[PDB]
């Protein structure tokens, strides 16, 4: 309170300071079954265009 | 401003501190005006003691 009112002696009342948030627990990555490896790299492989 | 206007980005937020005091001017004149609904209450009605 005295640090974002930026002051020593605080006054009577409430303030309003900040806000509670809770943090996520672990991380969730979720991608389709497949995973074919892409034909577009045989591309590189090519010589005529 | 740390919710609406980022996403609880750690990135945004570094951005909106870079502009200044134009976040605790809209935070301060909000709560002038949330003290003064309650204050306007207090006249129209608690007129009895």
């Amino acid at each position: 309170t005295k640090c974002t009112l930026k002051s020593f002696t605080v006054e009577k009342g409430i303030y309003q300071t900040s806000n509670f948030r809770v943090q996520p627990t672990e991380s969730i990555v979720r991608f389709p079954n497949i995973t074919n490896l892409c034909p577009f790299d045989e591309v590189f492989n090519a010589t005529r265009f | 401003c740390t919710m609406y206007i980022c996403g609880d980005s750690t990135e945004c937020s570094n951005l909106l501190l870079q502009y200044g005091s134009f976040c605790t001017q809209l935070k301060r004149a909000l709560t002038g005006i949330a003290v003064e609904q309650d204050k306007n209450t207090q006249e129209v009605f608690a007129q009895v003691k």
